RNA sequence: AAAAAAAAAA
C-alpha cells in the first residue's frame, strides 16, 4: 500500500499517510490493547502430550 | 593478605579503620589508585 | 540504606512500618504473618518490606567526623 | 565436537552419539534446559555472537 | 557441616575426611561424573553407566559472578545472557559500605538498594543480599500510546518524585602545590584581579582565604573551585617597569561546566612529596528523566521515551498504578520466557510474602506449581489482570500481565551524552575541532 | 570534523511526522542558524536581537557586511543593534528548520535523512518510529548526530534532496524503506479484522488525529437499532485519493 | 539539565490566553477550542456532557502531545444552536450534576456519621 | 441534553478509607473524579527546606526529600491557606506556609531513631499523622514505634533544620497526594463485555458481583451503559478521605468555573 | 583568618593560619578534613 | 547403614550446606591471596638463593 | 596541552 500511495499520488501525500496511520492505530490501541504473559506461552496438555 | 595489615581481622576492627567488612581486597594500591592484576592465559610448558 | 516513607506505586506511607517489621519478625512470626498485621494488604507495600535491607546500620557503625 | 576423548561432556559416555550428548535439546525453554543441553546452547550461542 | 556454623567443622576437614578432591580439567577426561544422585539410584536395565567416579555437588555453579545474578538463566537465550553478564557490571548501587571516607573520580549511589525478591541461592554469597545494586519494580507488559517502541520503557512520574531510582553522583577533583627549588612557585590562596594576569571569567567569592572551597556550597556553571596562584617567571624588562602590573598568574581547578550539585567532602593532607594536596568530593543529584538507560536481570535493556504521572496512566481495579511499562514485542525476539517466570514468581512471592527461589536446573520450581499457588491468592492463575485506562477510565479489552520484577539502572544517562557545539576552539596544527 | 553539530540519546515519538525531529532546548540554544535580515521580517529579527541569548527564541550574533561580529552575551550597546538590508544574525533554531539527521555508522543512502526542527522540553531526540528501520535504530543507548546548515541554499537542497517523503523508495530494490511496525502493525492487523465492531463514541475518539480529514463523517455499517462503524470503514478514511491493490 | 519546571502544567504564561477559539472552514457552523495547561479531564468531561445533547453533530477533544499540555475540541451542531452556547449548556449542566454530587455526598456523609 | 441525576450508597467508612457506589452518572465522571481527587486535590507538605547541622551519615538532599514526603494533618487548614503566587508576601508569611522546626543531637551510646515526633510546628494544629498514634495507650500490639522513623543517628551526630510547608497538589508533585490508592471499578460481571475473557473460568469473581457460583459470566447486554461504580478511597493520613472528595469537588467548581469565566471574557469579540 | 580543621582521627579541632603544613599537633594525623560551611542554602524538598 | 543414605530434598539442602561451607572457607578472591604469599615467601627465597 | 595505554556504549 505504501509503494503505490508513494507512486500515485506523490511523495508529500504518502508521508503525510505514514503519520495518519500511526496516530489513529495507537489511540485505538488504547481502547484495546496487547499483552503478552506467560499464559501464551502454555499450550494445551495434550498437545503437550 | 596474609603480610598486609588487614589480616585476620574482624568486622569491627575494620569498621574502626574506616574499611569496609565485606570488601574483599585482592587489589595492589598503587599511588593510591586501586590496581588489579589479570591472570593470563598461557600454554602449559614442558608438554608435548 | 533506609525505609522509604511512601509507597513508590500507592503512595501508602510505609516509613512507620519497618521497626515494627522487625519486631515481628524476630519473636515469633514468617513474613507473610508480619505483613499481615502490619495492615499492608497489598503486595505493592508488601514488596516494599520483603526485600527491605538497613544499610545505615553498617554506616552507623563507622567512627563519626566530628566529635 | 568432542572437546574430549571421544565425549563432549565428562558426564556422558565414550563413542555416544545419541541426542542427549550431541547437542539436541528435547526440552521446551518454558520446561526448563537439563545442564548439558544449556551448555550446548551456550555453544550454540557463542558462534553467531 | 552443621555444627561448624556452631564451632569448627570447616571445609578443609571435608577435603581431608576423603569425601571432596579437587579434579582438574585435565582429569576430566579420565573420570566420570554424575548431575545428581538420582543418576546413582537408577535400575541396571535402564542405566546409562554403572561405574561413576564422581558426582556435581551442584551443576549452578558453573557461572560465574555476573551470569549467576539472572533469575532463571536455563530459561533465556545464550547470548541474552551475554548482554546482561557485560550490562551486569554497569549496574547501579551501593559498591562499597565505606564510600564516605573513599575518594573515586567517579561514583554512584542509589538512594533505596533493594535486594532481589526472585533470587538464587548463588547470591547469599556474592554479597548481594547485603550490597544490592537494583530496584524491585511493579512492571505491566502493554502498549501505551506506542512510546515504549523498539525496546523503550515509560517510568511512572509519581513514583520518581517519591524517590524511584534516584541516585547521586561523585565527582573527585584533587591539585597540588609544588614548592621545589628550581621550579615556578605555586600557593593555594584566593586569587585577586589586581596581583593575577589571565584570570577566567568565574565566580572567585565562593572561595574561602586558603584558596579552597568549604563543603555544603552549591556550585553551578563554572565555578572556580580549587583557588592556586603561580608565581610568574622574573621577566623584569628594564625598558619598562610599567608593564609588570601583575606578578601571579592564576592555576585554578574550575568546576565541569555541564555539572551542578553541592561540594560534599573537602581534604587536604600532604602528599609523598610533602606538598598541600587537596582532593574534594562533590555530589549531584541523579533524577530519572527521558532516555536514561534501564535494563532487566534479562537482557531487556532499553531507554525512557517518556514519563507519565499518576493520573494519566493504567491502573488496576486495586487502584494499583506501575512503576514502569515495557513493550510485549522486546519479549519474543529477545527469547525471555525467564523474565515472564520472574514476574510470576515475583507477584506469588509479594502475595504471599516469601524471598522466591530461582536456582537454575531445580526440579522443585515449576510454571504450573507457581501458578497453582498464585491461584489460591484471590488472583489469574497465568498472572493477568483487569486494568483501565488512564485518559478516559474504559476497561482495556486485552488482559495484561502485570507483577513486581527487578529492574536495573544503568550508568549511560543523557546528561552524560549530550553535546552540542556551534563554535569554539580549533587545533594549534590543522585548525580543526576538538575531540571528546 | 564540522562546527556546527550536535548529538545525542534518541527517544521514540509516535505522534511526530516523519518529517520531524524533536530537538532539546538547550540544543536549539546552542546551535544557532544564520538567518539574513531581509525587510519582510525587520521586526521578528529586531525583537529576536533586543531578547538575546539569555531568552529563547533569541540571537548570539550579528555578522555585518564588512565581516564584524557583534555579540550578545557580553551586555551589548545599544548602538550596534542596528539592523540593515542584508545583514547575518545568527539566531537560535526555532521551530520548522531544515536540520540533518543522521545515524553512524551509515551503510546506505537512507541511513541520514533531512528533518523539521520542532522544539521540544527534554534532553533527548524525538522522532518518528518508522525512521527506525532506514537508520537501524533499536533506541537501546544510541547516540545519534545533527547538523544545522549554515547557508539558506543548502537548506533549499535539504528540502528538495535530503527530505525524508523523497527518499521513500530506495533505489537498491526498488522497495521502501520505513514501513509501519511494532505494535502499530500489530494493531492494524487486530483492527482489521472482521469481528471488530467499533462504536460512534470510539471513532469519534479515533477522528482528530487525522489531520488530513475532509470533515465528512462516513455512513456506519450498522444503522440500526445502534449506530456501529467497522475498522474497515476508518481505515478507509485513513487512505487518500486513488488507491486500488 | 534540559527538565521542564513541574508548575507550567497548570500555569499559564504571560500573555497566553487559556481558550482560543477559531472557525473551520471545510463546514459549517464548525469551530475549535483550544485549551491550555489542563490535562484529559476536563475535555473528557466537556465531550461527554455535549454528547447527551442531540442537537449537535460534532464534538471531540484531543491532545496533540503529552509534553504540550493543551488540547482541542472541534463542535459543529445544527444551523439553530451556536457551539459555543453548546459549550456553555454543557459546562453549565456539569456544574449542576457535580452540585448535585456534592450535595448528595455531603448528605451521604452526614447520615453515615449520624447512624454510627 | 440536561444533566443526569445520580446516587449515593456508602458501604464502608473509617478514618483512612471509604468505600461507596455511584448509581447513574457517566464513565467520564467516575473518572474524572478518581483523576482529581489522586492529583488535583490540595494538601500541606514540606517544601522550603533550610539545614544548620547535618552532620549525620546522609546527604542534604535525601534528607530533604525524606521530610517532604510527610504527611501533615491540614484538612481545616488547606481550605484557607493561600498559594506563594497568589500572596503579596514575599517572606512566607503564616497564611501562606506553615513552620517546622527540628534540633536532635544525640549524646547516649544508643541509636537515637529522630521521628516526626521531634518535627516541632509552629502551628497549633498543623501536625503530622503520628498524633492519632500517640493516644493509643491500649498498646497490645507489642510496639510503640508508630512514627514515621526520619533518620537514626548515633553518638555524636546532630541535625538541626528549619522547614515551611506550603499548599500544592499532586499533579506539582507527588508528595501533595492526599490519597493512598484509589481503587475503582465498573461491571465486575462482564456484562458489557468491554474485556475479553479467552476463559472467564479461570479468573476469580470481584467482591462487587452478582453472579453464583457455577456463573462465570454476565449474559451480554448491547443496551447496557455504565452507569454503577464502585469506589474505594483509601486516604495517606494526610487528609480524610471524605475531606479529600469534598475539596476535589471543590478543584472542579474551580476549575469548571475558571473556564466559564474565560468563555464568558472572551465572547465579547 | 586563622581557620580551622578536623582531624582525621582525634576529631579535634585544629585551627592554623593557612600557610602551615598540614599536622595534627596531638597525635600528628597528616590527614585533616574541612568543617562544613556556615552559609545557609535553600534546599527543595522534591 | 541405609539411614546415612541422603534423600532428596535433604540432597539439596546438603549440597548448599557444602557450597556454604566453601564459600566461608575460601571465599571468593582466595586464588589471589595465595598467589601472593606464595610469590611473598618461597619465591623470592628461591631468586634471592 | 600533546602522545600512549586501559575500560566501555552503539
Ligand atoms: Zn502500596
Ligand atoms: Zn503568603
Ligand atoms: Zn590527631
Amino acid at each position: 500500500l505504501l509503494h503505490i500511495c508513494f507512486l500515485e499520488l506523490g511523495h508529500d501525500i504518502a508521508g503525510r499517510f505514514y503519520g495518519n496511520i500511526q496516530t489513529v492505530i495507537n489511540n485505538w490501541l488504547l481502547f484495546e490493547g496487547h499483552s503478552i504473559g506467560i499464559g501464551d506461552t502454555i499450550a494445551d496438555p495434550q498437545t503437550y502430550n | 593478605s596474609t603480610y598486609c595489615l588487614l589480616s585476620q581481622l574482624t568486622d569491627r576492627d575494620l569498621t574502626e579503620l574506616n574499611e569496609c567488612p565485606l570488601d574483599p581486597g585482592g587489589y595492589f594500591i598503587i599511588n593510591g589508585s586501586e590496581k588489579v592484576l589479570i591472570a593470563q592465559e598461557k600454554m602449559a610448558t614442558n608438554t608435548v | 540504606m533506609i525505609i522509604p516513607i511512601r509507597c513508590f506505586t500507592c503512595g501508602k506511607v510505609i516509613g512507620n512500618k519497618w521497626e515494627s517489621y522487625l519486631g515481628l519478625l524476630q519473636a515469633e512470626y514468617t513474613e507473610g504473618d508480619a505483613l499481615d498485621a502490619l495492615g499492608l494488604k497489598r503486595y505493592c507495600c508488601r514488596r516494599m518490606l520483603l526485600g527491605h535491607v538497613d544499610l545505615i546500620e553498617k554506616l552507623l557503625n563507622y567512627a563519626p567526623l566530628e566529635k | 565436537p568432542y572437546g574430549f576423548r571421544k565425549r563432549t561432556l565428562p558426564h556422558f559416555i565414550k563413542d555416544d552419539y545419541g541426542p542427549e550428548s550431541r547437542g539436541f535439546v528435547e526440552n521446551s525453554y518454558l520446561a526448563g534446559l537439563t545442564p548439558s543441553e544449556f551448555y550446548f546452547h551456550a555453544m550454540g550461542g557463542r558462534e553467531g555472537l | 557441616l552443621k555444627e561448624r556454623d556452631y564451632n569448627n567443622y570447616s571445609w578443609q576437614v571435608l577435603v581431608a575426611s576423603g569425601v571432596v578432591e579437587y579434579i582438574d580439567t585435565l582429569e576430566e577426561e579420565t573420570v566420570m561424573i554424575a548431575m545428581s544422585p538420582y543418576d546413582l539410584k537408577q535400575d541396571k536395565d535402564y542405566a546409562y553407566c554403572t561405574t561413576y567416579t564422581h558426582c556435581e555437588i551442584h551443576p549452578a555453579m558453573i557461572l560465574g559472578v555476573c551470569a549467576s545474578i539472572i533469575p532463571f538463566p536455563d530459561h533465556n537465550q545464550s547470548p541474552r545472557n551475554t548482554y546482561q553478564s557485560a550490562m551486569g557490571k554497569q549496574a547501579m548501587g551501593v559498591y562499597i559500605t565505606n564510600f564516605h571516607v573513599r575518594m573515586d573520580t567517579l561514583a554512584h549511589v542509589l538512594y533505596y538498594p533493594m535486594k532481589p525478591l526472585v533470587t538464587t541461592r548463588s547470591m547469599e554469597y556474592l554479597r548481594f543480599r547485603e550490597l544490592p545494586a537494583g530496584i524491585n519494580s511493579i512492571v505491566a507488559i502493554l502498549c501505551y500510546t506506542g512510546y515504549n517502541q523498539e525496546d523503550s520503557v515509560i517510568l511512572n512520574a509519581s513514583a520518581v518524585e517519591r524517590g524511584f531510582f534516584r541516585s547521586v553522583f561523585y565527582r573527585s577533583y584533587k591539585d597540588s602545590e609544588n614548592k621545589r627549588v628550581g621550579d615556578q612557585e605555586e600557593n593555594f590562596e584566593k586569587p585577586h584581579r589586581g596581583t593575577c594576569q589571565g584570570m577566567r571569567n568565574a565566580h572567585y567569592d565562593k572561595l574561602d582565604d586558603d584558596g579552597i572551597i568549604a563543603p555544603g556550597i552549591r556550585v553551578s556553571g563554572d565555578d572556580v573551585v580549587i583557588g592556586k596562584t603561580i608565581t610568574l617567571p622574573e621577566n623584569d624588562d628594564e625598558l619598562d617597569s610599567n608593564t609588570k602590573r601583575f606578578s601571579k598568574r592564576d592555576a585554578s581547578t574550575f568546576l565541569r561546566n555541564s555539572e551542578t550539585g553541592i561540594v560534599d567532602q573537602v581534604m587536604l593532607t600532604l602528599n609523598s612529596e610533602g606538598y598541600k594536596f587537596c582532593k574534594i568530593r562533590v555530589r549531584s543529584v541523579r533524577i530519572p528523566q527521558i532516555g536514561d538507560k534501564f535494563a532487566s536481570r534479562h537482557g531487556q535493556k532499553g531507554t525512557c521515551g517518556i514519563q507519565y504521572r499518576q493520573e494519566d496512566m493504567a491502573f488496576t481495579c486495586e487502584g494499583l498504578a506501575p512503576d514502569i511499562i515495557i513493550n510485549p514485542h522486546a519479549i519474543p525476539s529477545r527469547m525471555t520466557i525467564g523474565h515472564l517466570i520472574e514476574c510470576l514468581q515475583g507477584k506469588l512471592g509479594s502475595n504471599k510474602g516469601e524471598i522466591g527461589d530461582a536456582t537454575p536446573f531445580n526440579d522443585a520450581v515449576n510454571v504450573q506449581k507457581i501458578s497453582t499457588f498464585l491461584q489460591e491468592y484471590g488472583y489469574h492463575l497465568r498472572g493477568n489482570e483487569v486494568m483501565y485506562n488512564g485518559h478516559t477510565g474504559r476497561k482495556i479489552n486485552a488482559q495484561v500481565f502485570l507483577g513486581p520484577t527487578y529492574y536495573q539502572r544503568l550508568k549511560h544517562m543523557v546528561d552524560d551524552k549530550i553535546h552540542s557545539r556551534a563554535r569554539g576552539p580549533v587545533q594549534i596544527l590543522v585548525r580543526q575541532p576538538m575531540e571528546g | 570534523r564540522v562546527d556546527f553539530s550536535a548529538r545525542t540519546v534518541i527517544t521514540p515519538d509516535p505522534n511526530l511526522r516523519i518529517d520531524q525531529v524533536g530537538v532539546p532546548r538547550s540544543i536549539a540554544q546552542n546551535l544557532t542558524f544564520p538567518e539574513l535580515v531581509t525587510p519582510f521580517n525587520i521586526d521578528r529579527m529586531q525583537e529576536l536581537v533586543r531578547r538575546g541569548n539569555s531568552q529563547y527564541p533569541g540571537a548570539k550574533y550579528i555578522v555585518r557586511d564588512n565581516g564584524e561580529r557583534i555579540d550578545l552575551r557580553f551586555h551589548p550597546k545599544s548602538s550596534d543593534l542596528h539592523l540593515q538590508c542584508g545583514y547575518k544574525v545568527e539566531r537560535h533554531l526555532r521551530d520548522d528548520d531544515l536540520v540533518i539527521f543522521n545515524r553512524q555508522p551509515t551503510l546506505h543512502k537512507m541511513s541520514m535523512m533531512g528533518h523539521r526542527v520542532k522544539v521540544l522540553p527534554w534532553s533527548t531526540f524525538r522522532m518518528n518510529l518508522s525512521c527506525t528501520s532506514p537508520y537501524n535504530a533499536d533506541f537501546d543507548g544510541d547516540e545519534m548526530n545533527l547538523h544545522v546548515p549554515q547557508s539558506m541554499e543548502t537548506r533549499a537542497e535539504v528540502e528538495n534532496i535530503h527530505i525524508t517523503p523523497r527518499q521513500i523508495i530506495t533505489p537498491q530494490a526498488n522497495k521502501p524503506v520505513m514501513g509501519i511496525v511494532q505494535d502499530t502493525l500489530t494493531a492494524v492487523r487486530k483492527m482489521t479484522k472482521r469481528d471488530v465492531f467499533i462504536t460512534r463514541e470510539q471513532v469519534m475518539n479515533l477522528l482528530m488525529f487525522l489531520p488530513t480529514w475532509d470533515a465528512k463523517m462516513p455512513q456506519p455499517c450498522i444503522l440500526k437499532p445502534r449506530p456501529l462503524w467497522t475498522g474497515k470503514q476508518i481505515f478507509s478514511l485513513i487512505i487518500p485519493g486513488n488507491v486500488n491493490m | 539539565m534540559n527538565a521542564p519546571p513541574t508548575f507550567e502544567s497548570f500555569l499559564l504564561y504571560e500573555g497566553e490566553k487559556k481558550i482560543i477559539k477559531e472557525l473551520d472552514t471545510k463546514v459549517t457552523n464548525a469551530a475549535i477550542f483550544t485549551i491550555n495547561k489542563e490535562d484529559h479531564t476536563l475535555g473528557n468531561m466537556i465531550r461527554n456532557q455535549l454528547l447527551k445533547d442531540p442537537n449537535v453533530l460534532f464534538a471531540g477533544y484531543k491532545v496533540p502531545h503529552p509534553l504540550e499540555h493543551k488540547f482541542v475540541i472541534r463542535i459543529q451542531t445544527t444551523a439553530d444552536y451556536s457551539p459555543q452556547e453548546a459549550f456553555m449548556n454543557a459546562i453549565t449542566d456539569l456544574l449542576a450534576e457535580l452540585s448535585l454530587f456534592e450535595e448528595r455526598f455531603k448528605d451521604a456523609i452526614k447520615e453515615k456519621k449520624e447512624g454510627g | 441534553p440536561y444533566a443526569n441525576q445520580p446516587s449515593v450508597q456508602i458501604t464502608e467508612l473509617t478514618d483512612d478509607n471509604v468505600k461507596f457506589v455511584l448509581e447513574d452518572t457517566e464513565l467520564s465522571v467516575a473518572n474524572s473524579l478518581r483523576r482529581v481527587f489522586i492529583a488535583e486535590t490540595p494538601t500541606l507538605a514540606i517544601d522550603w527546606v533550610q539545614l544548620e547541622a547535618n552532620s549525620t551519615v546522609l546527604s542534604d538532599e535525601f534528607l530533604a526529600h525524606r521530610i517532604g514526603l510527610i504527611p501533615l494533618i491540614s484538612d481545616d487548614v488547606v481550605e484557607r491557606l493561600q498559594y506563594t503566587r497568589d500572596c503579596i508576601c514575599l517572606d512566607f508569611c503564616p497564611e501562606c506556609s506553615v513552620e517546622f522546626t527540628l534540633d536532635v543531637k544525640c549524646s547516649e551510646e544508643q541509636t537515637r531513631h529522630v521521628t516526626t515526633a521531634d518535627l516541632k510546628s509552629s502551628n497549633a494544629k498543623v501536625l503530622p499523622v503520628t498524633s492519632r498514634n500517640q493516644g493509643e495507650e491500649d498498646n497490645e500490639y507489642g510496639e510503640s514505634n508508630d512514627e514515621i522513623l526520619i533518620i537514626k543517628l548515633r553518638k555524636g551526630q546532630e541535625l538541626k533544620l528549619r522547614a515551611y510547608a506550603k499548599k500544592g497538589f499532586g499533579k506539582e508533585h507527588a508528595k501533595w497526594n492526599p490519597t493512598a490508592g484509589v481503587c475503582f471499578e465498573y461491571d465486575p460481571d462482564n456484562s458489557m463485555r468491554h474485556t475479553l475473557y479467552p476463559k472467564p473460568d479461570e479468573w476469580p469473581k470481584s467482591e462487587h458481583t452478582e453472579l453464583e457460583d457455577d456463573q462465570y459470566e454476565a449474559p451480554y447486554n448491547w443496551e447496557a451503559k455504565p452507569n454503577k461504580f464502585f469506589f474505594n478511597v483509601e486516604s495517606a493520613g494526610a487528609l480524610k478521605p471524605e475531606n479529600i472528595v469534598v475539596m476535589g469537588v471543590q478543584v472542579l467548581k474551580n476549575k469548571l468555573s475558571n473556564l466559564q469565566t474565560q468563555l464568558s471574557h472572551e465572547s465579547q469579540n | 583568618t586563622a581557620m580551622t580543621y578536623i582531624c582525621g582521627e582525634c576529631h579535634h579541632e585544629n585551627e592554623m593560619r593557612p600557610r602551615d603544613p598540614i599536622r595534627c599537633r596531638e597525635c600528628g594525623y597528616r590527614i585533616m578534613y574541612k568543617k562544613r560551611t556556615k552559609r545557609l542554602v535553600v534546599f527543595d524538598a522534591r | 547403614e541405609n539411614a546415612e543414605e541422603i534423600s532428596h530434598e535433604l540432597w539439596q539442602e546438603a549440597c548448599w550446606i557444602v557450597i556454604n561451607a566453601y564459600f566461608d572457607e575460601k571465599g571468593l578472591v582466595r586464588q589471589q591471596l595465595d598467589s601472593f604469599d606464595e610469590f611473598i615467601q618461597m619465591s623470592v627465597q628461591r631468586i634471592v638463593e
